[PDB]
């Protein structure tokens, strides 16, 4: 099945040839193009007003690389390194030690926000949902030093909101 | 205070036009040339001619436009010459301007300059129209005679211009 | 204190004037350039802020390095960057530019564009949103609010 | 047909040809002649007293002379 | 006080150009479905003021192969001649009542062309060379047809003086005795104005603005203000030349109102034409110009020769 | 619609409303309330020149009407 | 010289724009900005390099038809004479000859190459 | 009116949805399109920055940040 | 340069505004994808095929996942197949409209840029609500569509279908018998069918000249 184009020919009737001549003279459908543009002129425009009227998003959006914790509990990460094992540009540096009880933990959990690419694979791989993409996307850093997050930066970033992340996951856990 | 203003425009005309004629690169030549053409238009406009000078400035300009197009086209150096770049051009420019200022001196502070004629050195408010009743701005009718009495003259003019067109066409075609 | 007062007013004038227009140029290597084109999309205008495209390197104020800077490109990048007037600013737009990113462990890829030019504002995200890039430009305008150049020149 | 190969040329030749043909027939040409002769920039000179010429009047109000009248008479 | 009148001509051209850049950006924004400058104070105004101030900050620089005299004396000729066109403009009674103004319009517009050309030459960076030669191309095309159409439109009623021209624009507008000649004239002046890529090949995206691809950031204000003076200039010359306004005797402000509103509505029309059409083409510009305009223009010229000789409608060209 | 562009058009229109208005107001101010006498041709020039001759001030715009009949 | 007065004032305006461009605002640190830009590559030689042109007939054609414009421009003052038919005859001969020249080089494909 | 006049552009008060600690206000209109449903009004001196001017993103609390990016329909 | 769409070194050795040679020196956007995909695994190196093309963000993913599944002898269940077809057509729509748009930018024609980029902002909203991505949805694993489309999305696709049919009729209204754009571009880039075969062109070219071929 195919539908090809420009099978056409100049029709040799007199009204046809004088209408093609009048279009040659006055540039009539050129004026029709002007009319189409004016029809979008009187149309009301569709922008937003940035600091005041932000643009929309999605519940599944990928943001911050923050961390959660239990209800009044420990750090949810258990140092299982699946996030590094799926991390495509290896921006997950993990050095682990157990703490002073016998339970297992970390020492160093660094995300390279430069080398990250915001897959979501460390969302899909984390077995307890300990690392979560945030909602907001405002980093905007005057140095190169201050886009390398350490562990306490990540946990103070994840304690800036949880009810946010709890709302997004609670509205999104059945899908994924 | 000033009165010699037509002569002073002529002096500026001759300065720029001699620096034109000393042959630097045609870019600078055209710069000095259009300066000279504009001030010559000012000379003939201030002398009594209404439109003829502004006309010839327009025509001469368009000629210089095409001349600039071809000097971009053909004659280019690894670095083109300016007035103050080479020895010979600088010497010619200084000597021409020297002869100009020397004529300025012999007109201003002296009596008579007799190189080819005994030119009366004083101001050019003489000779001039003694307030004759024009009512039609003489040069307007003086060009308007060209289509009234000018039978044979524009015939040979247009004929020679048509021949000029076909001549340029055949010399370019003759490859 | 009338001298420092008048110099303070005039410095506030010129810094407001600098943060007013800020038209960039379009370097735009890869898909971050597509995000620049969607920053020229009508749902997020830059011409609310006097921010215009200008393809010549001779009159832009800020310059957005946006894409994967390679070795075959980078000397041409700096030989654009230098022939640009004395207030010059760099927006590192995107994970490729702000530290190498996804092509970091490879030949022929500059690991972060601090190895060529200085960088004022990093805006991470691969790509950034239009919203995040616009936030970065607003923070750069606030840096231009934080200049106090002419106060420094007078108190020198 | 011969029309819209390059039809602005046909339009040009047509309006040019009627511009050539049209000054053959007109009722206004000799009107243009008499207007464009009868309006002088210059001065009507007097002349010598006469040899009693039965023309060329003595007062400009005297209607013996050739005046212009058809202007206000359409 | 004559100096005061000169200053009250050269002060509103600054304000006219700057607030017209505001008009261009915001009208073009609402034209293209987006929004214009809105955040900056009351709606835009102080930001085009800031555009002028910012461009005066920029601290320009001279290139290497860039002979300083020609370099910094080109855009001076651009801005000065784009001003000095505005002397015989008959805003109700003009600055100097010259006995002829339209060949003066021709000559000073051609001077604007030469200043563009010399800047594109002495920039000396090969892109301004290509752009300067394209400007030579669109000047070869559009300083003949404009001249002969001018000869035709003042052949009917002109006698070269603008006061007699506003007397001839009294019973009917001169759009109606010459309408297709007016169409061709508007297209030719839109070319010569070197805005509107309907007929502009200098400010390309194929090149980058062939006049001043790599000039300097300082005199961009000179060049920019010169060409928008060119836009307002030829549109005011249009609004005088073809159509016009029944001026009140002994009251000129009504003439100024009607004249100014007609001129700036045609300027918005000009920008509205710029908004919507693609760029155009060197040899297609030659093809379109010569093989479309020029025989039809000559036919209109001979027909406006033959018209007053057959209707006794010859002007009182005293 | 165009509701947000009309202040720019109005301000720029006053920027084109000013120069002819100030021009004609200056020309009426510049001859004592009379219009600037133009002079196209030589005849009208000599007429204006005897005008500036017979005012005494050598300023033509007074124009001394019906007073020196006697 | 009233136009000369105005030209002097606009030249002073242009010089104050030059001085406010260069001298007043800030400094002028050199040593690479003077290099010529094309797109990011230092080109061969420089410009002012021999550059051939496409049009050969069109520029001289412009020149000759500008000269014929110059002949045609006293049509307004000519239009008031006593010898009307002679004026009309020679004027029609001028434009007819001009169009014959144009249509001759148009049919002899003078403009159908690199226009 | 001077505040909302030189705020950015709007006069469209008339919905008055909510306000929050830090004092800031949140409005939501029905009549406009998809993109001008909701907006924020920043109060001044919320951290004493003279934040009448130079307002930042992320001055919003996070629960209203989820509300204002249109992920739910209710405050 | 902006007419150099992206980054493209072009050594043109011309005669003046009527050429002699053109040399497409490309390689400035050389990154090393093939070396990197040597040193990774399949599921990890999938975003190099997100990021290889950067307009057709889904069809090249479809190509890679089809390569792996044609290697691996797996047929995914048909709801994934129809959703893959759906996003194939939607992303193909996005790519063709950007092709028309950037050719309009090169040729002049500043406004259909803005119109169709508002439409493409709606398209990116669809990608937002589908995968949480603005421009690079991985979203197509070997194994099919992952994390399927949420509730209340086909309403949006239906409304976009109706409005976009109107908008593309309005693009045909705007251009397409514009005299200046037509007679701007008529007889350039003629490609004979013999050369279209042996020069290795494919797809839109072979549709666009002669032969009746469709993948
Ligand atoms: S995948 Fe989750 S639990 Fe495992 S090491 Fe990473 S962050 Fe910790
Ligand atoms: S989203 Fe970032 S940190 Fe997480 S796996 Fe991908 S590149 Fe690594
Ligand atoms: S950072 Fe991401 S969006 Fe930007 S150029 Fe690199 S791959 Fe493309």
């Amino acid at each position: 099945t195919y539908k090809y184009v420009n099978l056409r020919e100049p029709s040799m009737d007199m009204k046809s040839v004088t209408d093609r001549a009048a279009q040659t003279l006055l540039w009539t459908e050129l004026i029709r193009g002007l009319g189409m543009t004016l029809s979008y002129l009187f149309r009301e425009p569709a922008t937003i007003n940035y600091p005041f009227e932000k643009g929309p998003l999605s519940p599944r959006f990928r943001g911050e690389h923050a961390l959660r914790r239990y209800p009044s509990g420990e750090e949810r990460c258990i140092a299982c390194k699946l996030c590094e094992a799926v991390c495509p540009a290896q921006a997950i540096t993990i050095e682990a030690e157990p703490r002073a009880d016998g339970s297992r933990r970390t020492t160093r959990y660094d995300i390279d926000m430069t080398k990250c690419i915001y897959c979501g694979f460390c969302q899909e791989a984390c077995p307890v949902d300990a690392i979560v993409e945030g909602p907001n996307f405002e980093f905007s850093t005057e140095t190169h030093e201050e886009l390398l997050y350490n562990k306490e930066k990540l946990l103070n970033n994840g304690d800036k909101w949880e009810a946010e992340i709890a709302a997004n996951i609670q509205a999104d856990y059945l899908y994924r | 205070m000033m009165t010699y203003i037509v002569f002073i425009l002529s002096i500026i005309f001759v300065m720029g036009f001699v620096g034109f004629s000393s042959k630097p690169s045609p870019i600078y030549g055209g710069l000095g040339l259009i300066v000279s053409g504009g001030v010559g238009c000012g000379i003939v406009l201030n002398f009594g001619g209404s439109f003829l000078g502004l006309m010839v400035f327009l025509i001469y300009l368009g000629g210089m436009m095409v001349v600039f197009g071809y000097t971009t086209a053909m004659a280019t150096e690894q670095y083109p010459e300016v007035w103050v770049s080479n020895k010979v051009v600088l010497g010619t420019f200084i000597t021409g301007l020297l002869m100009e200022f020397l004529m300025v001196y012999y007109v201003l502070k002296d009596k008579e300059v007799e190189i080819v004629f005994k030119f009366n050195g004083m101001g050019d408010w003489v000779i001039y129209d003694t307030g004759d009743s024009g009512f039609f701005s003489e040069e307007a009718m003086g060009i308007a005679a060209l289509y009234s009495y000018g039978t044979w003259l524009v015939i040979v003019t247009g004929w020679s211009l048509l021949i000029g067109v076909v001549v340029i066409m055949e010399i370019t075609r003759g490859n | 204190s009338r001298g420092e007062y008048v110099v303070a007013k005039l410095d506030d004038l010129i810094n407001w004037a600098r943060r007013s227009s800020l038209w960039p140029m379009t370097f735009g290597l890869a898909c971050c350039a597509v995000e620049m084109m969607h920053m020229a999309a009508p749902r997020y205008d830059m011409d609310r802020f006097g921010v215009v495209f200008r393809a010549s390197p001779r009159q832009s104020d800020v310059m957005i390095v946006a894409g994967t800077l390679t070795n075959k490109m980078a000397p041409a990048l700096r030989k654009v960057y230098d022939q640009m007037p004395e207030p010059r600013y760099v927006v590192s737009m995107g994970s490729c530019a702000n530290g190498g990113g996804y092509y970091h462990y490879s030949y022929s890829v500059v690991r972060g564009c601090d190895r060529i030019v200085p960088v004022d504002i990093y805006v991470p995200g691969c790509p950034p949103t239009a919203e995040a890039l616009l936030y970065g430009i607003l923070q750069l305008q606030k840096k231009i609010k934080r200049e106090k150049r002419l106060r420094i020149w007078y108190r020198r | 047909n011969v029309w819209a190969k390059e039809p602005v040329l046909v339009a040009s030749f047509a309006i040019a040809g009627l511009a050539v043909i049209l000054p053959t027939l007109s009722p206004y040409t000799k009107y243009s002649l008499m207007i464009n002769r009868a309006t002088p920039y210059n001065y009507p000179v007097p002349l010598r007293d006469d040899g009693n010429m039965p023309d060329v009047p003595s007062h400009p109000q005297d209607p013996q002379g050739p005046s212009l009248e058809w202007l206000k008479r359409l | 006080m004559f100096m005061i009148n000169v200053l009250t001509l050269i002060i509103p051209i600054l304000l006219a150009v700057a607030f017209l850049t505001l008009v261009e950006r915001k009208v073009l924004g609402y034209m293209q479905f987006r929004k214009g400058p809105n955040v900056v104070g009351p709606y835009g105004l102080l930001q085009p003021i800031a555009d002028a101030i910012k461009l005066f900050i920029k601290e320009p620089l001279r290139p290497a192969t860039s002979s300083i005299s020609m370099f910094i004396l080109a855009p001076i000729l651009a801005l000065t001649l784009a001003l000095t066109m505005w002397i015989p403009l008959p805003m109700p009674y003009p600055l100097i009542n010259m006995n002829l103004g339209v060949l003066f319009m021709l000559a000073m517009s051609s001077l604007a062309v030469y200043s563009i050309l010399w800047s594109g030459w002495a920039s000396n960076s090969k892109y301004a060379l290509i752009g300067a030669l394209r400007a030579v191309a669109q000047t070869i095309s559009y300083e003949v047809t404009l001249a002969i159409i001018l000869l035709s439109v003042l052949l009917m009623n002109g006698s070269f003086t603008l006061s007699t021209l506003i007397i001839t624009q009294e019973q009917v507008w001169l759009i109606f005795p010459a309408w297709p000649l007016a169409m061709m004239w508007f297209i030719s002046t839109l070319a010569e104005t070197n805005r509107a890529p309907f007929d502009l090949t200098e400010g390309e995206s194929e090149l980058v603005s062939g006049f001043n691809v790599e000039y300097a950031a300082g005199p961009f204000a000179l060049f920019f203000m010169a060409e928008y003076a060119n836009i307002i200039m030829m549109n005011i010359f249009t609004t005088t030349l073809f159509l016009g306004a029944f001026h009140n005797p002994y009251m000129p402000e009504l003439y100024t109102i009607n004249f100014t509103i007609k001129s700036l509505l045609l300027s918005i029309t000009f920008l509205w034409i710029r908004a919507s059409y693609p760029r155009f083409r060197y040899d297609q510009l030659m093809h379109l110009l010569w093989k479309n305009f020029l025989p039809l223009t000559l036919a209109l010229c001979m027909w406006h020769v033959s018209l007053p000789i057959l209707l006794s409608s010859i002007p009182p060209q005293t | 619609m165009w509701f947000e562009v009309l202040p720019g058009i109005a301000v720029m229109g006053v920027c084109l409303f000013i120069p002819g208005m100030a021009t004609a107001r200056i020309h009426r101010f510049s001859n004592g309330g009379r219009e600037k006498r133009v002079a196209h041709y030589s005849y009208q020039w000599y007429l204006m020149e005897r005008d500036r001759r017979v005012s005494g001030v050598n300023r033509y715009y007074v124009s001394k009407g019906l007073e020196n009949i006697d | 010289m009233n136009l000369m007065i105005t030209l002097l004032t606009n030249f002073t305006l242009a010089t104050l724009l030059v001085t406010i461009a260069f001298w007043l605002p800030q400094l002028n640190v050199y040593s690479e900005k003077t290099s010529p830009y094309e797109c990011g590559f230092d080109p061969m030689g420089s410009a002012r390099l021999p550059f051939s042109m496409k049009f050969f007939l069109v520029a001289i054609t412009f020149l000759l038809f500008d000269l014929e414009i110059a002949l045609l421009l006293p049509l307004p003052w000519a239009s008031q004479t006593t010898n009307l038919n002679t004026m009309l005859t020679m004027a029609l001969l001028l434009i007819f000859l001009l169009a014959v020249s144009l249509a001759y080089e148009w049919t002899q494909k003078g403009l159908e190459w690199t226009e | 009116y001077l505040r909302v006049l030189f705020r950015a552009n709007d006069v469209r008060v008339g919905t008055l949805v909510g306000e929050d600690k830090y004092g800031n206000k949140y409005y939501e209109d029905n009549k406009q399109f998809f993109g001008r449903h909701r907006w924020v009004i920043y109060t001044t001196e919320m951290n004493g920055k003279n934040t009448f001017w130079d307002v930042d993103g992320s001055m919003v609390p996070p629960e209203w940040h989820r509300w204002l990016h249109c992920m739910t329909d209710d405050p | 340069h902006p007419a150099a769409h992206g980054v493209l070194r072009l050594v043109m050795e011309l005669s003046g505004e009527m050429v002699r040679k053109c040399d497409p020196h490309i390689g400035l956007l050389h990154r090393g994808t093939e070396k990197l995909i040597e040193y990774k695994t399949y599921l990890q190196a999938l975003p190099y095929f997100d990021r290889l093309d950067y307009v057709s963000m889904m069809c090249n993913e479809q190509a890679y996942s089809l390569a792996v599944e044609k290697l691996l002898n797996i047929q995914p269940p048909p709801r994934a197949q129809w959703i893959r077809v759906l996003f194939g057509e939607i992303t193909r729509l996005l790519n063709h409209i950007m092709a028309v748009t950037t050719h309009a930018l090169d040729i002049g024609a500043m406004t259909p840029f803005f119109w169709m980029f508002e439409e493409r902002e709606k398209m990116f909203e669809f990608y937002e609500r589908v995968s949480g991505a603005r421009m690079h949805a991985a979203y197509v694993r070997p194994g099919g569509v992952h994390q399927d489309l949420p509730l209340g999305l086909m309403d949006d696709i239906y409304e976009f279908s109706k409005n976009f049919s109107l908008r593309i009729d309005e693009l045909e209204e705007m251009l397409t018998n514009n005299r200046i754009w037509r007679n701007r571009t008529v007889d350039i880039g003629v490609v004979t069918a013999e050369d279209a075969l042996n020069y290795g062109f494919s797809g839109v070219m072979l549709r666009g000249s002669g032969i009746q071929w469709d993948l």
